[PDB]
RNA sequence: ACCCACUCGGCACCUUACGAGAAAUCAAAGUCUUUGGGUUCUGGGGGGAGUAUGGUCGCAAGGCUGAAACUUAAAGGAAUUGACGGAAGGGCACCACCAGGAGUGGAGCCUGCGGCUUAAUUUGACUCAACACGGGGAAACUCACCAGGUCCAGACACAAUAAGGAUUGACAGAUUGAGAGCUCUUUCUUGAUUUUGUGGGUGGUGGUGCAUGGCCGUUCUUAGUUGGUGGAGUGAUUUGUCUGCUUAAUUGCGAUAACGAACGAGACCUUAACCUACUAAAUAGUGGUGCUAGCAUUUGCUGGUUAUCCACUUCUUAGAGGGACUAUCGGUUUCAAGCCGAUGGAAGUUUGAGGCAAUAACAGGUCUGUGAUGCCCUUAGACGUUCUGGGCCGCACGCGCGCUACACUGACGGAGCCAGCGAGUCUAACCUUGGCCGAGAGGUCUUGGUAAUCUUGUGAAACUCCGUCGUGCUGGGGAUAGAGCAUUGUAAUUAUUGCUCUUCAACGAGGAAUUCCUAGUAAGCGCAAGUCAUCAGCUUGCGUUGAUUACGUCCCUGCCCUUUGUACACACC
């Protein structure tokens, strides 16, 4: 179970993802029913953001025990986006000022 | 490691596949072409 | 839940009987044949059916029901 | 007697810690693997047990000395994080109160739950988080229940039977609720499709939601969660993440061994508001001109004419933009974040209302949504499935959501007469204008619409106006019940619904209790959509009319937060 995910979650990730989330509820070998998460990188829980960027799915696996559910979520790289915003709202970036040669008493020029 | 290993095979199937390397009939119109006759018979009602 | 009330008595499904039949194709002798149970006029019975014999009664059995023929 | 400095020996506290310790902590518990100043005493895993036995002291109670067999993998210490408390301190909220509003609780009925009744009255759910909930408004169907009747749609494998017939079907009669060849009489038919048996499948609104997936409800009308570098600790960990202040918010300010960051909040997205600025429109609408009707006549006033033409985009429509940032000014405050008032503004309560929403928990609910599913049960006299009929509506009564009222801010009768969100028919009968007939319900002939084009300006209702009635259970109220007419449907009886006449009950403001709510909100009022052949007293949205009273607190109730205790960690079930 963890070296199936955990394998998911990383090719995932080298595939150039923001980041991934692996889930696993029902019952595996024990009578008692458990879940897990998996999950490495970034990701955002809310807002329109979501309906753009995160992508998920539900699969039910049916074993002999029981049946097991899988979820996958994962957070595409916004910077990427290619048709849409390029960025997370929350994202604000200042410009670099550059430095400046004052001072040099005004003279002025001829064309 | 072995889910990185993992990954890693899935990283060289992807990239060696990224390169890596009659009958005729026509049964629909066999039976027309097997339609020639002499495939059954008729005869009847006496009396 | 409840389990087997009922009042007895259960219902048998159906035989087909035995009947080897079909001895009835008279010859008088050698070899004529004068062919008991006479036949069906109906075009989709071909006179290879015959028809039955009960009271007032002459049955085609090739028609599944089909058409009282009486004398 | 008191003050100041010193010094012996005291009882203690403070700060440090070089040092010590498993830590809590300790001027000794320090000067110990760099292990030796002198000396006394006790312990050697937990129970068994301070028990048995002997001795000895005692008046006695009992004291001192004091074993074993057997049993057992832990018992125990300090500290960390949780979880919990019928401990302390802070907060937050109309699912709390305050100031009140409209009520419910009383009545008649409607509807759900219990109970009883029953051949059956199918079933899930029971504090907020069961009870107008399962979109659950059930005549057949639905349908799971009860009285009965058919069918296999029992794959596939092996075997048996058997082409001298393995098997299938049926006219009439009997039979049956039945024009079911169900079965039987009789006797044609059918041709290897089946039958019989075992193995193995299959279906099931059968069980198990305490075996699961998924989904949902709840904690949460909440504000919490984590990692990078640095500080503390041997360590689990901790500081960051905090007394205070501020905020709807771990929202910020500020203090600060922390500094700077991410998820969640915010941002974001949708809807309602503002554009005489942009792009336009015979499926939207205005002015003008023709064409045209009426009244005045002095030019005028009020209409008709899905194209007679010309022009426009204010109103309508939806694309692209713009706009608000709590702006400006001033009060208050650590003059910080903020908060309050005034002006301006379409808009200044997160602009109003939503959508989305981290980590974690529950044996919350759903196997009766699923051809999602483990296991169990059943599988031909079936718990499969279909067909006929009944039942889920059954009525001494208990509980809950509601409808309609007790009238004169009213009923009734005329008359005025204004919305918005919607939906609507192809291999079909959906939304319906118009004309006739009919008191009505409705009928009938036609018609427009696959829709900004037609229904529809949805001429909706409260409401506004003029009258009738006069406080009398009255003409308030419309329960119950009789008789008749229509509509949906194969079918209306236990009365689906609608219409008419008649019958005219309780109810004179509702005990103890208890619900909801702060502005276009509460309450009053109808409408569309879901369901739907027919049936809304239900829900989801919509617009119309439009208040009173807070703008506060912690008293009650609910929940969060620290502090604190713990022998709990399957965590007070
Ligand atoms: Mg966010
Ligand atoms: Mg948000
Ligand atoms: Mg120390
Ligand atoms: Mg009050
Ligand atoms: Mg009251
Ligand atoms: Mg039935
Ligand atoms: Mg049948
Ligand atoms: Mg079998
Ligand atoms: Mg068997
Ligand atoms: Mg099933
Ligand atoms: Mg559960
Ligand atoms: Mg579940
Ligand atoms: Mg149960
Ligand atoms: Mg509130
Ligand atoms: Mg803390
Ligand atoms: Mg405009
Ligand atoms: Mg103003
Ligand atoms: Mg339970
Ligand atoms: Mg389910
Ligand atoms: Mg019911
Ligand atoms: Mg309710
Ligand atoms: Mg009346
Ligand atoms: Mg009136
Ligand atoms: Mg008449
Ligand atoms: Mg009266
Ligand atoms: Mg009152
Ligand atoms: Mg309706
Ligand atoms: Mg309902
Ligand atoms: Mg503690
Ligand atoms: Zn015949």
């Amino acid at each position: 179970i963890r070296r199936a995910a955990y394998g998911v979650v990383r090719y995932v990730m080298e595939s150039g993802a923001k980041g991934c989330e692996v889930v696993v509820s029902g019952k595996l070998r024990a009578a008692r029913a458990k879940a897990m998460k998996f999950a490495d990188g970034f990701l955002i829980h809310s807002g329109q953001p979501v309906n753009d960027f995160i992508d998920t799915a539900t699969r039910h696996v049916l074993m002999r025990q029981g049946v097991l559910g899988i979820k996958v979520k994962i957070m595409r790289d916004p910077a990427k986006s290619r048709t849409g915003p390029k960025a997370l709202p929350d994202a604000v970036t200042i410009i670099e000022p550059k430095e400046e040669e004052p001072i040099l008493a005004p003279s002025v020029k001829d064309y | 490691k072995e889910a990185q290993a993992d990954a890693a095979a899935e990283i060289a199937e992807l990239a060696a596949e990224a390169e890596d390397a009659l009958q005729d009939y026509l049964n629909q119109q066999a039976n027309n072409q097997f339609n020639k006759v002499p495939e059954a018979k008729k005869v009847e009602l006496d009396a | 839940k409840k389990v087997y009330t009922t009042p007895k008595k259960i219902k048998h499904k159906h035989k087909k009987v035995k009947l080897a039949v079909l001895s009835y194709y008279k010859v008088d002798a050698e070899g004529k044949v004068t062919k008991l149970r006479r036949e069906c006029s109906n075009p989709t019975c071909g006179a290879g059916v015959f028809l039955a014999n009960h009271k007032d009664r002459l049955y085609c059995g090739k028609c599944h029901s089909v058409y009282k023929v009486n004398a």
